[PDB]
């Protein structure tokens, strides 16, 4: 039985592009970009489905 | 007369500086001592104690 995947999820291939490191509120946040629209996520809890 | 009342069997002087802390009692400044918390859960991010 494998969990299939819900409407929202978007479909990104994975890449070494992605995941940069930045800066936001002190701390080098890891941040994930989301390529549809470029806007980092810092923070793990909160990206986009 | 002395005898109507009777303040509070407190000195007729004392019972003015309690006129004061009464008031120094309720001064915001001096609250220290919170009601209520609220549970949530989001991320200690740039942490402003209030």
């Amino acid at each position: 039985f494998v969990p299939d995947v819900p409407e929202g999820y978007v479909a990104v291939q994975y890449a070494h592009r992605l995941f940069s490191s930045s800066l936001a509120n002190k701390r080098n946040r890891v941040t994930y970009t989301h390529p549809p629209t470029g806007m980092a996520y810092p923070s793990p809890t909160g990206r986009p489905h | 007369e002395a005898f109507r009342w009777s303040r509070y069997f407190l000195d007729e002087l004392q019972l003015r500086r309690l006129s004061v802390g009464l008031r120094l009692i309720t001064n915001p400044r001096i609250a220290r001592r919170f009601n209520g918390v609220r549970i949530m859960y989001l991320t200690d991010d740039d942490p402003d104690p209030d």
